[PDB]
C-alpha cells in the first residue's frame, strides 16, 4: 500500500480531493490501495506529527511528496525522517525536488532533478554551436558557490575546445549594504556572455543593478541554472529578455500527471520485485520506537528500486539520490514577457530551434545588424 | 529589552553553571540598557520526540541562540541533528561545543552552523607541520572510505601540492570490515617508511592486529594517527608505539560555555546598535518567515572578537572554525602518555623531553628505506626480445652462438594466453635479445637483480578516454608503469609529446624512422594512391600505437586515419603474415623492425624512405633516482662501442 500528500494550494485541493476519490487508476500491475493526506500549511511540528502518526495509524509501506509554493530549507526534514524511521519516500515537484548532494548515510530519499555538474554541461553544449566563448563568470555569496567553481574550472581544463575564459567575479549580493564597491567594479567589465548563479533575491538585486550600469542591451548575453528562476509559472519584472536557463521534462504537465507518475516508477518497482521474493516487501514504521540496524531485506529493495522504465522516459538512479541519464528542454524567455521551448537534449546531442540567435532590440522589432552574411551553395 | 537564549544539556548541575555565567554576564557588561534571561531543558532519548519537544519550548519562549553539548551517550550522532534542522527552518544560530563530525562544516546542508572546536580535518595540516619539521618527504597515505576520510585526504593533497611533491598511493578500504590483510599485502611491496592513519575507532584495533600479524611494526617503518584511534589501542589490543595529538580543553564543556555566552552577550548590544531590531517571537502555527535579519546576524556574529581568553582566546575562520589553535603531542611507550612537544599557531615547540621509537633505536631514524630490487616490464618484439619456450627440465635449450661465446638467457614469466579471447593461464618461459643484453650489462656496471616479467594484454600503450566517465585512463604497459607495479620499461618504446608529460625517458640509444611494406609507387609523406583511398591499396596497422596518435594529429590524414581505424591488427607477426598472403596492402611502423625482418624474411621490401624522425629509449617514473646514473652510463657504454659491436650479431646478418 501507499499515500499521498497534498501541500499549500487551496482551490486546487478541491481538484486534489476529487481525482483522490476515485478507487484507482486500473492500471499498475498492484492491487495497492492508495490514502490521501492534506496538511494546511508547510510547519515542522505539523509536518512531523502528520507524517509519522499517519504512518503508524494504517501500516503504509511507502509514501510520495507533492512540492509547494517552493520554499528552501524542506527536504532536509523529509531526509531526517527517512534516516529515522527507514522508509522510502519520493519527490516529485517544486522547491523539494533541488539536489541535496551530501544525503545521510542510511536513508533513501530520491528525488528527481538535475545534478549541478550535468545541470551545467548542457550551457557548455550550448555554448559550442554558436561558439562565443566570452565567461565572464559572476557568483554571490552562496552556500553552493564552492562546487559551482570548482565544477567549472574542472571541466573548463578538460573540454574539446580552448574555451578562453576571461575572469571570475564573487560580490556580496545582501539586502541592504553600500553598492558602491560592487557597482562600480561591476561596470569595469567587458564581454559578450555571461554566467551567473544566484538565488531568486539575489537575482532581483544583480538584475537590477545591472540594468542600472548599462549591461542588459542587446549585445550581451546572460546565463542562469536552474537553482534560478523560481516559480517557473510567474514571471517576475525586471527580467532582460532573452535569458537562458535548462530545466527538466514535464514541466509543463500537471500535479495529477507527476503524481501518476509517481504512483507508476513504485508500481513497477514492486512488480519487478515479487517476482523475485514472491510478496511484497515488509512494511517497516514505527514513528515512536525508532529500531533498526542495517537490515538486508529492505536493503534488497532498495537495490531493486532503483531502474524502471515504460511511459517513455527513464528513471535510472545514481548511489547519489539523483537520476542519471536524464532527458531536459532548453527554456528562454520569448519577445512577449513568456516562456517557451528552445532546445531539446537526448542521449547526448543537441538541437535548437534557430539557426541563428536573435537578439532584441528595444521594441518588437529585431536588428539584422551587419555581419552574419547568408551563404548558399549545393551538392 | 529582555533577550531569552536556550540551550539542550544533559548536566543537571551544568544548567546551574550557564545560570551563574549569565548572572556573572550581567554583573560585568551592561548599564541600565537590557538584561539577558536564560533558560534550558535536558535531552531526552526519542529523536523526533526531542525536536518536537524542542520546538514546543521554543514555542514557550523568545530564544534567540541555541547551545548544545555531548551527551555520553554513545550514539553521538543521534544529539546534534534534530536542533540542528529544526533551527535551520528558522535560521536561528546555534553553536556546537563538543562535537566534532565533519558532516556539519558543509554550509550547504546546515544553514547556520559554528563549531568551538577545530574538526577532525586540521590534523592533516598539523601532520603536515610535524613532517616539515622532522624533514620527512615521502608518506604514504592509509584512509578509510568514509566521509571524514575523503574530506580529510583531501584537505592533505592541498597543502601537500601546496610543495607540489605529491603523495604515494592512496589506500582506500571499506569501513566496518575485517581481514583486511589484502591491502597491507599490497602495501608491503612498495618502499616507504613513514605511515599514517584515521579512521573509526572500533577499525582501529582491527588494522592495528593485523600490522603486529605481519611484523610490519619492526625497526625502521614509524606510527602517527589522531586522536581518534588513541582511546580504544591501549583498551584491548596493545599499541607497539605511536605520535599523536590531542586538545587542551577536551571534553570539559565548562569553560566552552562560558565562552560562548560572554560572545554572544558581547554580540547582542552590537545587534541591538545596528537600528533595525525585528522581534522573533515563537511563531509555530503560521508564522511561516525567516527572522528578517539572520544573514547580518551571523555574518556579524562570525567577525567577533576574542572576548576574554581566560582559558584561551577564541575568534573564528571563514568556514566556522577556529584558527591559530594549539595541540600537545604525545608518545606510546610502556603504555603511558607522556607529553614531548607543544604546537605553536603554525610551528611545534619540544619541550625538554626524550622521543622513542618502536624499533628501540634511540636516534631519530632515516625514512625513504632504498631499496636494491626492481622490476621490469617487456613486450613481444620480433628484433629485439626473442620468447621461446622453457626446455622440459625448467631451464631452456643452452645453445652456442657462433662467434665462440653463448647467448645469455634470462627467465621471464610472460602471460602464455593470447588475445582477449584466451583466459590467463601463465608458465614460466625464457627470454633473450638484444634489450636483455643491453639489461645484464646493466647488471655488471652496478648492483640490482632484475625479475623480467611479460606484459598483460600486449598492447604498447596509449591514453584512452573512458567511456562516460569523466577523466581519461591510460591503457597498456604504460598503464601498468604508472599505476605501480614495476618501477622500469627497457621495450623498444618510442618517444613523444603524449608520454613526455609523465615518464621522463632519457638518452636515446637506437635512432628510427618510419617505413612501409609491400610484397616484392607508393610515397609515404603524400602519394595519389595513399593521400586518396580506393578498394585497392588498404591502408592498416597495429591499433593502440604511437602511430595511431600520429595520424590522429592530422588534418586529411586524419581522415586517413579515420578510414584506418576501421580495420586493425592485434600483432605484428600478424601483418607479416598478411602481407604475403596479400590480404592486406599496407603496413606502417618503426623503420628497425621492418627492415630486420625484410632481411631475414626475403622476397618482401619496404617502399619509400623514412618520413620521420624518433628515437628508442628507457623510460622511469618520474623523480626516481635511477635516472641520472643509467643516462650517464648508457653515454659511457655508446662511445665505447660494445652496442656497435652487438648490432652486427643481431642487426646485420
Ligand atoms: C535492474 O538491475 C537489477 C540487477 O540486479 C535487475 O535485478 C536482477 O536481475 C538479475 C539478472 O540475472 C536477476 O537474476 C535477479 O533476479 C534480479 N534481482 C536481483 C537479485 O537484482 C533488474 O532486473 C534490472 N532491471 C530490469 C530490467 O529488470
Ligand atoms: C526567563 O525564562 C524563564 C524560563 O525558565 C521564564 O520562566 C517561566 O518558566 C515556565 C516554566 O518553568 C514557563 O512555562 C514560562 O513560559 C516561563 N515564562 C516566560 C515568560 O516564558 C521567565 O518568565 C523568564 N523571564 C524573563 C524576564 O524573560
Ligand atoms: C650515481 O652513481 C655514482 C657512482 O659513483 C654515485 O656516487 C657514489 O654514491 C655513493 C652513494 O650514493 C657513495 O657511497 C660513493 O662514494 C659515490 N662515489 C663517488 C666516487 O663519490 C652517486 O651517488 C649515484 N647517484 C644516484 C642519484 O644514483
Amino acid at each position: 500500500t501507499v499515500a499521498v500528500v497534498f501541500s499549500s494550494s487551496g482551490p486546487p485541493q478541491a481538484q486534489f480531493r476529487a481525482r483522490l476519490t476515485p478507487q484507482s487508476f486500473l492500471d499498475l500491475p498492484l492491487e495497492i490501495q492508495p490514502l490521501t493526506v492534506g496538511v494546511n500549511t508547510t510547519n515542522p511540528s505539523s509536518l512531523l506529527t502528520q507524517i509519522c502518526g499517519l504512518l503508524g495509524a494504517a501500516h503504509v509501506h511507502g509514501i510520495v511528496f507533492e512540492d509547494n509554493v517552493d520554499t528552501e530549507a524542506v527536504a532536509q526534514i523529509l531526509d531526517f525522517i527517512s534516516s529515522q524511521t527507514h522508509v522510502p519516500i519520493l519527490s516529485i515537484s517544486g522547491g523539494s525536488a533541488v539536489v541535496l548532494t551530501p544525503k545521510e548515510p542510511g536513508s533513501a530519499f530520491l528525488q528527481l532533478g538535475v545534478s549541478l555538474e550535468q545541470q551545467l554541461q548542457v550551457l557548455f553544449k550550448v555554448l559550442e554551436e554558436y561558439d562565443w566563448s566570452a565567461f565572464a563568470v559572476i557568483t554571490s555569496l552562496h552556500p553552493g558557490h564552492a562546487l559551482f567553481l570548482e565544477g567549472v574550472r574542472a571541466v573548463a581544463d578538460a573540454s574539446h575546445v580552448s574555451w578562453r575564459l576571461l575572469d571570475v567575479v564573487t560580490l556580496e549580493l545582501g539586502p541592504g549594504g553600500p553598492r558602491a564597491r560592487t557597482q562600480r567594479l561591476l561596470r569595469q567589465l567587458d564581454a559578450p556572455v555571461f554566467v551567473a548563479y544566484c538565488s531568486r533575491e539575489e537575482a532581483e538585486v544583480l538584475f537590477a543593478e545591472a540594468a542600472q550600469a548599462g549591461l542588459v542591451g542587446p549585445g550581451h548575453v546572460w546565463l542562469v541554472p536552474n537553482l534560478a528562476l523560481g516559480s517557473t509559472d510567474a514571471p517576475p519584472a525586471t527580467f532582460p529578455v532573452g535569458l537562458i536557463s535548462v530545466v527538466t521534462e514535464s514541466w509543463r504537465l500537471s500535479l495529477r500527471q507527476k503524481v501518476r507518475d509517481g504512483v507508476a516508477i513504485l508500481a513497477l518497482g514492486a512488480h519487478s520485485y515479487w517476482r523475485q521474493h514472491g510478496t511484497l516487501p515488509a512494511p517497516a514504521g514505527d514513528c515512536r520506537v525508532h529500531p533498526g540496524p542495517v537490515s538486508p531485506a529492505r536493503e534488497a529493495f532498495y537495490r531493486h528500486l532503483l531502474n524502471v522504465t515504460w511511459e517513455g522516459r527513464d528513471f535510472s538512479f545514481s548511489p547519489g539520490g539523483y537520476l542519471v541519464q536524464p532527458t531536459m528542454v532548453v527554456i528562454a524567455l520569448n519577445r512577449h514577457r513568456l516562456w517557451e521551448m528552445v532546445g531539446r537534449w537526448e542521449h547526448g546531442v543537441l538541437y535548437m530551434k534557430y539557426p541563428v540567435w536573435p537578439r532584441y532590440s528595444a521594441s518588437l522589432q529585431p536588428v539584422v545588424d551587419s555581419r552574419h552574411l547568408t551563404v548558399a551553395t549545393l551538392e | 529589552k529582555i533577550v531569552n537564549i536556550g540551550a539542550v544539556l544533559s548536566t543537571r548541575k551544568h544548567e546551574q553553571m550557564f545560570r551563574e555565567a549569565v548572572n556573572q554576564a550581567n554583573k560585568r557588561h551592561g548599564s541600565w540598557k537590557i538584561q539577558l534571561n536564560a533558560t534550558s531543558v535536558t535531552h531526552k532519548p526519542n529523536a523526533i520526540q526531542m525536536a518536537l519537544s524542542v520546538c514546543e519550548d521554543l514555542i514557550s519562549s523568545q530564544v534567540y541562540a541555541i547551545l548544545v553539548s555531548h551527551p555520553p551517550t554513545p550514539n553521538d550522532h543521534f544529539t546534534p541533528t534534530p536542533v540542528s534542522y529544526t533551527a535551520g527552518f528558522y535560521r536561528i544560530p546555534v553553536l556546537g561545543l563538543t562535537t566534532r563530525m565533519s558532516i556539519y562544516s558543509d554550509k550547504s546542508i546546515h544553514l547556520s552552523f559554528l563549531r568551538t572546536v577545530p574538526p577532525y580535518s586540521h590534523q592533516s595540516s598539523v601532520w603536515f607541520e610535524m613532517m616539515r619539521v622532522y624533514s620527512w618527504n615521502h608518506i604514504i597515505l592509509l584512509v578509510s572510505d568514509d566521509h571524514e576520510g575523503r574530506a580529510a585526504q583531501k584537505r592533505l593533497e592541498t597543502l601537500l601540492e601546496e610543495r607540489e611533491s605529491k603523495a604515494e598511493k592512496v589506500l582506500q578500504f571499506d569501513p566496518g570490515t575485517k581481514n583486511v590483510t589484502a591491502l597491507l599485502m599490497e602495501a608491503k611491496e612498495l618502499e616507504a617508511r613513514v605511515i599514517i592513519l584515521s579512521a573509526s575507532e572500533d577499525d582501529a584495533a582491527t588494522v592495528y592486529r593485523a600490522a603486529a600479524m605481519l611484523n610490519m611494526t619492526g625497526s625502521g617503518y614509524v606510527w602517527l594517527v589522531g586522536e581518534r584511534e588513541i582511546s580504544g589501542n591501549a583498551l584491548r589490543y596493545a599499541p607497539d608505539g605511536i605520535l599523536g595529538l590531542q586538545l587542551i580543553n577536551g571534553k570539559n564543556e565548562s569553560a566552552h560555555i562560558s565562552d560562548a555566552v560572554g560572545v554572544v552577550a558581547q554580540a547582542v548590544h552590537e545587534l541591538l546598535e545596528k537600528e533595525n531590531i525585528t522581534d522573533p517571537p515563537r511563531g509555530c502555527v503560521g508564522n511561516t518567515n525567516i527572522w528578517k535579519t539572520g544573514p547580518l546576524f551571523k555574518r556579524v556574529l562570525m567577525s567577533s572578537k576574542y572576548a576574554d581568553g581566560v582559558t584561551g582566546r577564541v575568534e573564528f575562520n571563514e568556514d566556522g572554525d577556529r584558527k591559530f589553535a594549539n595541540y600537545s603531542i604525545m608518545n606510546l611507550q610502556n603504555r603511558k602518555l607522556v607529553q614531548v612537544g607543544i604546537y605553536n599557531g603554525t610551528h611545534v615547540i619540544p619541550n625538554d623531553r626524550k622521543i622513542i621509537w618502536p624499533g628501540g633505536e634511540t636516534e631519530k631514524p632515516r625514512g625513504y628505506q632504498m631499496s636494491t630490487r626492481l622490476k621490469i616490464v617487456t613486450i613481444h618484439q620480433e628484433p629485439f626480445v626473442y620468447v621461446k619456450p622453457t626446455l622440459s627440465d625448467g631451464t631452456c635449450k643452452e645453445e652456442f652462438t657462433v662467434n665462440g661465446d653463448p647467448v645469455k638467457k634470462v627467465i621471464c614469466t610472460g602471460p602464455n594466453d593470447t588475445s582477449p579471447g584466451s583466459p590467463r593461464h601463465t608458465v614460466p618461459q625464457c627470454c633473450y635479445g638484444f634489450c636483455i643484453d643491453l639489461l645484464i650489462k646493466l647488471a655488471r656496471t652496478m648492483n640490482f637483480t632484475y625479475e623480467v616479467h611479460l606484459v598483460a594484454d600486449g598492447k604498447f600503450g596509449t591514453q584512452e578516454r573512458v567511456n562516460n566517465s569523466n577523466k581519461k585512463e591510460w591503457n597498456g604497459m604504460m598503464g601498468e608503469l604508472l599505476s605501480g607495479q614495476a618501477d622500469m620499461i627497457v621495450a623498444p618504446l618510442t618517444i613523444n609529446n603524449e608520454r613526455a608529460q609523465y615518464i621522463e625517458f632519457s638518452k636515446p640509444f637506437k635512432y628510427q624512422g618510419l617505413t612501409i611494406l609491400v610484397k616484392k609507387r607508393i610515397t609515404g609523406i603524400n602519394d595519389p594512391r595513399l593521400r586518396n583511398p580506393s578498394d585497392k591499396f588498404i591502408y592498416a596497422t597495429v591499433k593502440q600505437s604511437s602511430v595511431d596518435i600520429y595520424f590522429r594529429r592530422q588534418v586529411e590524414l586524419s581522415t586517413m586515419y579515420r578510414h584506418m581505424e576501421k580495420h586493425n591488427y592485434e600483432s605484428a607477426a600478424e601483418a607479416i603474415q598478411a602481407v604475403r598472403d596479400n590480404k592486406l596492402h599496407a603496413f606502417i611502423w618503426d623503420s628497425a623492425v621492418l627492415e630486420f625482418e625484410a632481411s631475414q624474411k626475403c622476397d618482401l621490401v619496404t617502399t619509400g624512405e623514412l618520413f620521420f624522425r624518433s628515437g628508442f629509449g628507457i623510460g622511469m617514473r618520474k623523480d626516481s633516482p635511477w635516472k641520472q646514473n643509467v643516462s650517464l652510463s648508457i653515454l659511457k657504454s655508446h662511445e665505447n662501442g660494445f652496442m656497435e659491436d652487438l648490432d652486427k650479431t643481431w642487426v646485420r646478418y
